[PDB]
């Protein structure tokens, strides 16, 4: 029971499901086809969450894939990983999003996005009973920014108490890929602050550092850029998938983490990282992934938790592991860094431990940070807003589309409004 | 499922497309009558039995230069309707272009449009290889315009054009032809594409060991560019930058689509070694005013928006880290207020060879290249101060006045740039 | 079991029979001499041997070309009981035709028909290949037509005739057969149709690559229209539309009952290839005003009914797709009142060639011929306002006042296609 539907777009999210999808399928032994050939008998008493078991010895991947052009359903299908999806889901448009938001949620986001609706009432009709809803996408391009925030806002409408997370990119701090960044961070931000009850937020250079600091990578690809990624998704929910001495799933980590509903744009952490040859060099045990976490190299949002101040903390193990061993671990490190959290709440750890490990090392960790080092980022976003608005440019598209000032300055205020608000618990102790 | 067209006008623009279309039958194996021993209806489309031809139309007011398609070795290439030929040119007049002969046959070229627009249904842009030297390439490029517009209005018009050089300049004139052409161009075209051939030459002489250059080595020099904008279509990378999002990236004010094509590495035979060519050596090589293609020093003025088209064998951190150089450098610097100031394209296919690893174009809308109609407005006053060639014009339908009204239209282009320049 | 015979009157209607024959003998496999190395009862009927006749009378008042037929290649295939000559042409004299030398040898072609009418018993209708050209293809087509109604009244009488040209005139009398045939062809025939010489020659220059066509050459164009009118009958498709439905389907107003022939796709040796002729294409081609064989313009009226004869390789999805186009534009109209317009009739069956894929006929009964009417009432008028040429006729036994009977006689018949075109 419990069951999640899936929901794609964008492209770079979909690379990164292209990838996920994969983590998925050995960690419950699913072949590239779609039967079974796994041994241990636990991945079958929950294969349902990710997975509707179709007719005759199938499984499918519980997943709806939307773009706006051919080419990346083309690659899918092409690639690894195609055919074991439902011809019926690949759900896409024709044009491209053109990189614009006002392309993605007011002309072209009308079109496709009844053929979704569709599939994710006959998925969620499908379902006996449903946990909540994930979203892999992109805050950079067209279709990441336009066609994936059209549908939550559909979705509330519809759901009031399912869940919903969206692991969306953070626009990059210094490179500039997209020349329209902020014109596709801002009018994003307003449809993530208002009904996304989580929201996974993930900078591009600090991917790029843990792939090089770390690992002392040469040439690092998508598929071990986006890697780190799809590890980091499955251990959100790895306490739901299999039983474990502490277990875990998707509304046990929202209570206990959002303290208010405007505070819940969150920072991954994984553990542990090595390099091909210099992996055995270390005591691979708790206080390693203990520390391995805490630090500030170790976030994939580029943040420093010096420069600023935490609000909770969860962690979520894998694989068979003692309590004291974790538990002192997991109670000593908030006094070694004690002036760097708030004062307002004992105990700000929340620890979860899982019983099935990777399908590798022995054991593994999975952090999920909150703090106030996020909103530094966005003083220089929208700085990068005001810098392109200040002299007014780009205007003729989103005017060509339709749209005043108004809408670009009150999300640019309720930008402001995130500004307010995690600057003021912050100030607060 | 998606295409794109290409029109071909006036003499210049033939051998032009005469050595792109050698190339892209060379990209896709295609042989010169059509045959092959999946996704490119970007440029081609399929017939009835295993042959393949090309999107262009091919327009010229004097029939020579369609006879040396219609007899040359690409000659079974193309559909005979597509070959459109007429009979007494414009003969390096304006007026003639746009009023005398070119009023008549525009009828056909324009029928032939909709012709390919049935099997078109991703129509993404256009392709007017046009030259501003010519009348014939300039004066039917204002008629051909104007009726698009009207056909089509919301898809996107390209014009990969030869600007007119400031000191080699064979015809006398050429500056007649660019304040008249003006009004169009800035009034349709989504980006127009400026290339100089005074550029070329040192390009040609120094970087690749031929100080004599033929105008069939020229046209090899841009083939290469229009290829690798289109690399996002027609083959598949990691970062697929399509044609509807440049008109929106370059494009800060829909005036000012006026960027430089910058082709790089250019090397020859013998110096394709004692050299490495990483991705962060040669994007140097790309702001280097000694490489580009458009008489115009760069660091003049300032650059409003840069893009980089990649192919070959590229890792992007390792581009990451090429653009993180460019940024924190002096004598390169940016419009202040665009800080986001790149668009990166990266395609896993190998620029091919016409008888290396990666290839870049870069694509920089910047305010060096206002300097170079400040440079053939000067050659305009003259040559209107003694009121010269005005029976030419008049003598072929013609306000004197519509060139006063296309005087002050330069003015309030040239304070575009002036205007955005400063904070 | 079911039949329709072929009546050739006039020396022009000869030269259509010696192509259309020609052809039937290529499509059957029949030779020349009758004889072939299924259901074909509609043009042939079998021997007591094994040799089959046409179903075909030629008639003449001059004895040159029934001697082109009895001294050609086509000789044997002709009972020499069908091959009728007279002695003295009408000479282009109506009332030659009409009074003087057809009222002679009337009785003999008239008996040819119920010696052919024995061995028919599905007798679905008459073919008249007549020009109004000459006075013999005109004045007996009056005499002729008049006996069958009389004879049969309830069969079909068509008419696969030729229109006098308005600019390319041969004849000096040819505006004065057309007002006195009037009476006869608009009170007997069921369904008469015109092409015009005119319009053939830019389809030969143009489309078929041959700018000085012969007369060979014209009678092969209108011979494959007369083929796919009865590519149902001699055929099966899965649409078959038997010849008494579109009397029915193409009429509204049994005055009414002059369509117009248009062959498509029309393409020239070299021209087969670059192109695909699919089923949407090759319709577009239909209604454009220069494939017709009728110099009206379809853009100066309305349609009010039209007809698509397919044959080769068609499926009607496919063609429905096809049609939904053109009731989806703007240019192309029709009579508003009217909006169930199609006739669509597919046949298995290649067209053949005489020494592609598929092909169309489009049959469209509209008011766009109502002009050419109008041409020639031109014409008629000065040449009857100096009363030239009346001295002939009278001189043959002609009513002065029988021109003004037939003068008033087109003007009711012009206020129909104006009536019908308003709502
Ligand atoms: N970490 C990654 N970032 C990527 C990847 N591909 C693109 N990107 C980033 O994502 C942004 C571009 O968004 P997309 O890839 O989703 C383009 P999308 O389909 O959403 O819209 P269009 O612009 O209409 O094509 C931009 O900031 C890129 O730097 C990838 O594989 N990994
Ligand atoms: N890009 C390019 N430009 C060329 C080439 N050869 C000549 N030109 C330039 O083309 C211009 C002349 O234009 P044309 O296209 O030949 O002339 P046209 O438009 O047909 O008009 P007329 O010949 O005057 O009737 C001059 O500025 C030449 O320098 C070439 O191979 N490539
Ligand atoms: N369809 C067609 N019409 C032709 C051809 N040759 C001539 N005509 C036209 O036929 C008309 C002349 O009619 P004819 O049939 O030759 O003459 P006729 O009816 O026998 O009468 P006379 O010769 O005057 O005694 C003119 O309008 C010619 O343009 C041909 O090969 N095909
Ligand atoms: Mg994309
Ligand atoms: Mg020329
Ligand atoms: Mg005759």
């Amino acid at each position: 029971m419990r069951e999640i539907v899936h929901i794609q777009a964008g492209q770079c999210g979909n690379q990164i499901g292209a990838k996920f999808w994969e983590v998925i399928s050995d960690e419950h032994g699913i072949d590239p086809t779609g039967s079974y050939h796994g041994d241990s008998d636990l991945q079958l008493e929950r294969i349902n969450v990710y997975y509707n078991e179709a007719a005759g010895n199938k499984y499918v991947p519980r997943a709806i894939l939307v773009d706006l052009e051919p080419g990346t359903m083309d690659s899918v299908r092409s690639g690894p990983f195609g055919q074991i999806f439902r011809p019926d889901n690949f759900v896409f448009g024709q044009s491209g999003a053109g990189n614009n938001w006002a392309k993605g949620h007011y002309t072209e986001g009308a079109e496709l996005v009844d053929s979704v609706l569709d599939v994710v009432r006959k998925e969620s009709e499908s379902c006996d009973c449903l946990q909540g809803f994930q979203l892999t996408h992109s805050l950079g391009g067209g279709t990441g920014s336009g066609m994936g925030t059209l549908l939550i806002s559909k979705i509330r409408e519809e759901y009031p108490d399912r869940i919903m997370n969206t692991f969306s990119v953070v626009p990059s701090p210094k490179v500039s890929d997209t020349v329209v960044e902020p014109y596709n961070a801002t009018l994003s931000v307003h449809q993530l602050v208002e009904n996304t009850d989580e929201t996974y937020c993930i900078d591009n250079e600090a991917l790029y550092d843990i792939c090089f600091r770390t690992l002392k990578l040469t040439t690092p690809t998508y598929g071990d850029l986006n890697h780190l990624v799809s590890a980091t998704m499955s251990g959100v929910t790895t306490c739901l998938r299999f039983p474990g001495q502490l277990n875990a799933d998707l509304r046990k980590l929202a209570v206990n983490m959002v303290p208010f509903p405007r505070l819940h744009f969150f920072m991954p952490g994984f553990a542990p990282l090595t390099s091909r040859g210099s992996q055995q060099y270390r005591a691979l045990t708790v206080p390693e992934l203990t520390q391995q976490m805490f630090d500030a190299k170790n976030m994939m949002a580029a943040c420093d938790p010096r420069h600023g101040r935490y609000l909770t903390v969860a962690a979520v193990f894998r694989g068979r592991m003692s309590m004291k061993e974790v538990d002192e671990q997991m109670l000593n490190v908030q006094n070694k860094n004690s002036s760097y959290f708030v004062e307002w709440i004992p105990n700000n750890v929340k620890t979860a431990v899982c019983d099935i490990p990777p399908r590798g090392l022995k054991m593994s960790a999975t952090f999920i940070g909150n703090s106030t080092a996020i909103q530094e980022l966005f003083k220089r976003i929208s700085e990068q807003f005001t810098a392109m608005f200040r002299r007014k440019a780009f205007l003729h598209w989103y005017t060509g589309e339709g749209m005043d000032e108004m809408e670009f300055t009150e999300a640019e205020s309720n930008m402001n409004d995130l500004v307010s608000e995690y600057q003021q618990y912050q100030d607060a102790t | 499922m998606r295409e794109c067209i290409s029109i071909h006008v006036g003499q210049a623009g033939v051998q032009i497309g005469n050595a792109c279309w050698e190339l892209y039958c060379l990209e896709h194996g295609i042989q010169p009558d059509g045959q092959m021993p999946d996704s490119f209806n970007t440029f081609f489309s399929e017939t009835g039995a295993g042959k393949h031809v090309p999107r262009a139309v091919f327009v010229d007011l004097e029939p020579t230069v369609i006879d040396e398609v219609r007899t040359g070795t690409y000659r079974q290439l193309f559909h005979p309707e597509q070959l459109i030929t007429g009979k007494e040119d414009a003969a390096n007049n304006y007026a003639r272009g746009h009023y005398t002969i070119g009023k008549e046959i525009i009828d056909l070229v324009l029928d032939r449009i909709r012709k390919l627009a049935d099997q078109c249904t991703g129509l993404q842009g256009f392709l007017v290889f046009h030259s501003f030297g010519g009348g014939t390439g300039s004066g039917f490029t204002s008629l051909l315009m104007e009726r698009l517009s009207v056909d089509y209005g919301k898809k996107s018009k390209l014009e990969f054009s030869i600007y007119p050089a400031p000191q080699v300049s064979t015809a006398v004139v050429e500056p007649y032809n660019s304040i008249l052409t003006t009004h169009t161009t800035l009034e349709h075209s989504d980006c127009a594409f400026m290339v100089d051939n005074e550029a070329i030459y040192d390009i040609c002489r120094r970087n690749l060991d031929i100080e004599r250059p033929t105008y069939t080595n020229l046209n090899r020099l841009i083939s290469q560019i229009v290829s690798s904008i289109t690399a996002s279509l027609r083959f598949d990378g990691a970062l697929n930058v399509d044609l509807t999002e440049f008109q929106t990236n370059l494009v800060p004010y829909p005036r000012i689509h006026f960027p430089l094509a910058t082709y790089a590495p250019v090397i020859s035979a013998e110096k394709a070694y004692h050299e490495q060519l990483s991705v962060a050596e040669i994007t140097n090589a790309c702001f280097e005013p000694a490489n580009q293609m458009v008489k115009c020093d760069p660091r003049h003025g300032k650059y409003m928006a840069c893009c980089l088209l990649y192919r070959g064998d590229v890792v992007p951190k390792d581009v990451n880290a090429a653009i993180a150089t460019i940024k924190t450098k002096r004598s390169i610097q940016f419009v202040d207020w665009c800080p986001t100031g790149f668009k990166v394209g990266i395609n896993y296919q190998p620029p091919t060879v016409v008888p290396v690893q990666r290839a870049v174009c870069m694509l920089s809308n910047t305010t060096a290249i206002a300097e170079a109609w400040a440079r053939l407005d000067h050659k305009f006053d003259l040559m209107y101060a003694k009121r010269a060639f005005v029976h030419w014009y008049v003598g072929e339908g013609m306000e004197e006045g519509e060139f006063s009204e296309a005087r002050e239209d330069m003015a309030a282009l040239e304070k575009d740039y002036e205007e955005v320049g400063v904070d």
